[PDB]
RNA sequence: AAUGGGUAAUUAUAGCGAGCUAGAAAGC
RNA sequence: ACGGAAACGCUUUCUAGCUCGCUAUAAUUACCCA
């Protein structure tokens, strides 16, 4: 049998958020215990119309109100005593380090991007996430695929060639399709209460400051293990998954000297296993070709939100401590630095 | 109100009717509305548009009743979406949800709004 | 086993042998050649062709000249030999009669063991429909396939049928389904079917293998020539050429 | 004589399968790649055609001694199971692969599932300039079951080849859990199991008890 | 405009009039518009054209304006499809849908568009 | 200097669009 | 005392056989606005 399986297991050193697009907006959650609550807002509104105060709910949602402790629907659910908490939904715990210098604001957060959940309500990590993470590593750590992933003289710094890797039918040849031999399966649905909603924390270059951002994506609680089935059937992609144990550390080493140097290593994590970068907020250099997008990636941002000079601003988070994996105080983690080990089974 | 033959044109002559950036005169007559602030409008509707086909409308009416408050809320957060919902009468169309076919018709009307906004600028 | 179990029946007719006999040579001259000797010699020449020489053109070919002579030839037989016998009969009749007195044959296909006075009637119907076409025409397998003989043997049976045969002999992807769809696109033929055929040939163009690919490219270049030829003189010709090829390769 | 036996299996999904849906009147910011669907109830079902075409290549990776280059060139251990288009006595294929229907609608309403599909955002991150290109490819939910029927023939032309092709068919049943039933493949989308095998002769006189040894073992 | 007999030549020189790969002469005279930016449009007209022969005209008139939604939308994404709907008068012919017959005729015009688009390279 | 807030972007891209076999036979 | 009386263009036949809606694709990027 020429199907050479593997098994990738992924410890979570960092907050790890992935996917699902949709979110719970500013006036769309409940913080009355130390647990955040997200019910079904349609179910909540349809049960609240039996309380008949829903017209005030029309004025509550457009209410531009300072001192935002009364903005985030706890005031709607304590000022008018609707505190049933029977709305269909899922509760999660709080971070604790969620807001900086905001006493009694453990609930005045605004936007929580959802983690990816299936129809059961139990969150998992899909194999498309790990395969997109794998493709940047296996693209940067092979020198034949790093030369002409560029303009193609088609537009204004448009896109990749997408032709350095064999792709498609290719009518007249054999079956090439190299990345089809890396069948990154989806993870098993783990526990619901491993989510923390970490804040994005920008650490500026040429400005020793830790200016945070008002977007608290639901990430994964640290130090949790994840299963991944990965099978191989072609020998070249099989050798690529065999050489992952060199290519991961090689990409992280050449990415450290390209990006992570000049920045202080107190907030930067330690590896302790095979390091990798997963999705949603780890910087574009972990999602692209780092020695190919020097002036090409940052050329698009000519807006109100331009990347400082050349290269992205360092992104950190804030999440509590177990075991350390932080290597400093005030709990600045790294938002996507995961660990893996691999073994053919 | 909108029916099967007019709802594109309802979203046609409304889009030429909205105001634009009279000031900020670099590439002028650009929309105060931005594309993300209209995808935040459509992404509420487009999930119910496909939930309507599997389920039934009498097992669905609660989410459109809350979607009323969602269009109010997104209107309550900007000077353009407060303008959009009445210069293109989305809040008028939201009162008539009478069956699942009219619900899907309203969702296609929202899609027509997004399409005709993407057609200009 | 290639070929269809048919039997074709040709009924020729010399086009106005009454007018070629009564007036005939009197068109030429001032009545200098309006004599009796020339008419007797001409009618003895028609007797010597249609009453002796048909046993020479039918010699190797497998058929039965049931009736011949005067201005009629009713010859039953097998359809390849019947078509080749009509080809050789007119292509040596216009050598015999200098191209004057074009003959108007009508060839119908008939299945095995179908009666003959049922068959002679349809052959005569195709014969008179070929008669009224112009001065002369062949009618092949039905009155909507009505061509001049000068268009039939040269374009179909010499040019188109050999290109069609060689194109399908020296390849083995495009079998009979492609020929059937080409016949149907040749037969329906509104304005939109030219677009459908321009899609069909181009979609098959990049589907053939790279070795024998430019054979298909020059054949679709040579096919879209007569299909969109805007004349309808080069279209029913190609449909009949494909029908003749299909009947020649019937399993 | 002439008998006809039935192979019933339950395709239990793990991270289920997107088999490209029908309607092009799709969306703007919703499903732009649906799953195939039984149009009276809008249930995602597994058609037998994807099963036959998956098992064709999955068993041609094993039982072909010759390279294929085409269909109608299989090694005649498959060409009596999946049929040739060219071989004179093997135009038929004696295997009927009925379309698997989603069965456990009752237990999956006890599980808190809104509707029996999902919308899985699966964007294309541009490898330079980092821009996104989203797709919402719809799949069946993670733990649905499907009634994979199957029907096999027995004539007065199958003396011992009834049991010759069973370990060829069971090779397909335990290599379908090596591959992905159609979909995108390399993003999961096909890992399955085949629960509750109950093989019996729905027509004709053939034994069921000595038949029941090699199926599940 | 589109009648019963004139539309194929319309689609022909609406494929010809479209501008091609002038810069970067690597197989030149090739369309900037991609064939998958045409087949995703014609997969609407085909599911009209074959479900028109089953049904009325006045049962189809929900999807008929959705064609005008999606043509506007896909014209708004790439500049090539906006160029296409400027050359090929698609949105001006979607007003000319009054019955089953002219709808099937317009779908034949769309098929002629894709046929001649595949014809040239 | 605090606090109030998310803002802008892409919404599927590139293809394949049907391929061969049979194209009526056998009797009245 | 009608070239007329009596006369089913009729009997048999699966639009069938073969064919994965497939191939590539981290819902992500950027840092802010009064």
């Amino acid at each position: 049998n020429d199907y050479r399986t593997f098994k990738l297991s992924l410890l979570t050193l960092a907050p790890i958020h992935i996917g699902n697009g949709e979110k719970y907006t500013s006036r769309e959650f409940i913080y009355e215990n130390k647990k955040f609550y997200f019910p079904d807002m349609g179910k909540f509104y349809n049960k609240m119309v039996e309380k008949r105060l829903a017209e005030k709910f029309e004025a509550f949602l457009i209410q531009t109100r300072p001192n935002a402790r009364n903005n985030r629907l706890i005031s709607f659910l304590n000022d008018n005593r609707i505190a049933e908490r029977s709305f269909g939904g899922y509760s999660i715990s709080e971070t604790g380090l969620e807001s900086d210098k905001n006493p009694n604001s453990a609930g005045a957060i605004n936007e929580v991007n959802k983690f990816i959940r299936d129809a059961f309500g139990n969150p998992y990590i899909p194999g498309s996430s790990l395969k997109g993470a794998i493709r940047t590593i296996l693209m940067n750590t092979t020198p034949k695929w790093n030369n002409e992933n560029a303009v193609n003289d088609f537009g204004r710094f448009p896109k990749e060639n997408k032709n350095l890797i064999p792709w498609g039918p290719k009518k007249g040849k054999e079956y090439d399709d190299l990345f089809n031999a890396i069948r990154v399966s989806d993870s098993k649905p783990f526990d619901n209460k491993s989510l923390i909603l970490v804040q994005k924390w920008d650490y500026s270059a040429k400005t020793n400051k830790a200016k945070p951002l008002p977007l608290y994506r639901e990430s994964i609680s640290p130090l949790t293990k994840i299963e991944f089935e990965i099978t191989t059937t072609t020998d070249e992609a099989g050798r690529l998954i065999e050489e992952l144990g060199k290519r991961a550390q090689a990409f992280y080493k050449d990415y450290k000297a390209f990006f992570l140097s000049e920045f202080p290593d107190d907030k930067i994590q330690a590896n302790l296993q095979y390091p990798i970068y997963l999705g949603a907020g780890s910087g574009a250099w972990t999602k692209t070709l780092f020695k190919q997008a020097d002036g090409i990636l940052q050329r698009r941002y000519s807006r109100m939100k331009t990347k400082m000079v050349k290269k992205g601003v360092l992104k950190l988070t804030k999440a509590p401590l177990k075991t350390s994996l932080v290597k400093n105080h005030e709990s600045f983690y790294e938002m996507g630095k995961a660990n893996f080990m691999i073994k053919e089974i | 109100i909108l029916t099967d033959e007019n709802y594109v044109d309802i979203a046609e002559k409304a889009i030429l009717k909205l105001e634009r950036n009279t000031r900020n005169r670099k590439n002028p007559d650009a929309f105060f509305l931005t594309t993300s602030k209209l995808r935040n409008l459509l992404s509420l509707t487009s999930t119910l548009f496909d939930e309507s086909k599997v389920k039934e409308y009498d097992a669905l009416l609660d989410r459109i009743a809350y979607l009323r408050v969602q269009f109010v809320y997104q209107a309550g957060r900007e000077i353009a979406v407060k303008d959009l919902i009445e210069k293109a009468q989305i809040l008028e169309a939201l009162k008539e949800i009478k069956d699942r076919e009219t619900l899907q018709r309203f969702c296609r009307y929202m899609e027509a709004l997004v399409a005709y906004f993407k057609f200009y600028g | 086993g290639l070929g269809i179990k048919r039997l074709a029946v040709v009924r020729l007719d010399v086009d106005d042998l009454g007018a070629a006999f009564m007036a005939g040579f009197s068109q030429q001259g001032n009545g200098q050649y309006s004599t009796l000797s020339r008419s007797a010699t001409f009618s003895r020449s028609m007797s010597l062709f249609f009453k002796v020489y048909i046993n020479q053109f039918a010699s190797d070919k497998k058929l039965s000249i049931i009736y011949a002579g005067g201005d009629d030839v009713f010859a039953i037989g097998s359809w390849q030999d019947i078509i080749a016998f009509t080809v050789e009969l007119r292509e040596n009749f216009i050598k015999w009669t200098n191209g004057k007195l074009t003959l108007s044959a009508g060839i119908g296909l008939f299945a095995d063991k179908t009666p003959i006075s049922l068959m002679a009637h349809q052959t005569g119907e195709l014969e008179e429909a070929a008669k009224g076409n112009e001065k002369d025409s062949i009618s092949l397998f039905s009155s909507d396939y009505t061509f001049k003989f000068d268009r039939f043997i040269t374009n179909v049976y010499d040019d188109k049928l050999e290109q069609i045969r060689y194109f399908f002999n020296h390849q083995d992807e495009r079998g009979k389904n492609f020929i059937y769809k080409l016949i149907e696109l040749l037969r329906n033929h509104d304005r939109m079917n030219m677009a459908r055929l321009a899609y069909y040939l181009t979609r098959l163009e990049e589907l053939t293998r790279e070795t024998d690919r430019d054979k298909f490219k020059t054949f679709k270049n040579l096919f879209y020539s007569w299909y969109t030829n805007k004349n309808d003189k080069d279209r029913k010709e190609a449909e009949l050429a494909l029908l003749l090829y299909i009947y020649e390769i019937r399993k | 004589t002439f008998a006809k036996i039935k192979f019933s299996a339950q395709i239990r999904l793990e991270t289920g399968l997107h088999i490209g849906g029908s309607d092009a009147f799709a969306a703007i910011g919703a499903i732009n790649s649906p799953v195939i669907k039984d149009p009276i109830t809008n249930l995602p079902i597994i058609p037998g055609s994807s099963l036959k075409g998956k098992m064709r290549t999955l068993l041609a990776k094993v039982y072909n001694e010759k390279v294929a280059e085409k269909p109608s060139d299989d090694s005649d251990i498959l060409s009596r199971l999946f049929g040739n288009s060219k071989d004179k006595r093997f135009k038929m294929g004696r295997l009927i692969f009925r379309d698997a229907f989603l069965s456990n609608a009752d237990e999956l309403d006890s599980l808190g599932v809104r509707s029996y599909t999902e919308v899985k955002f699966e964007n294309t991150i541009d490898r330079i300039t980092a821009e996104a290109n989203p797709r919402q490819i719809e799949r069946a939910i993670r733990n649905s079951t499907f009634d994979f029927e199957l029907i096999y023939e027995i004539t007065d032309e199958n003396e011992n080849q009834v049991e010759e092709d069973f370990k060829v068919i069971r090779d397909g049943l335990k290599l379908l859990e090596l591959d992905y039933l159609g979909g995108s493949g390399s993003r999961g989308y096909g890992k399955v199991a085949f629960e509750n095998l109950k093989a019996t002769t729905v027509f004709g006189n053939y034994d069921v008890k000595t038949l029941n040894e090699l199926l599940t073992a």
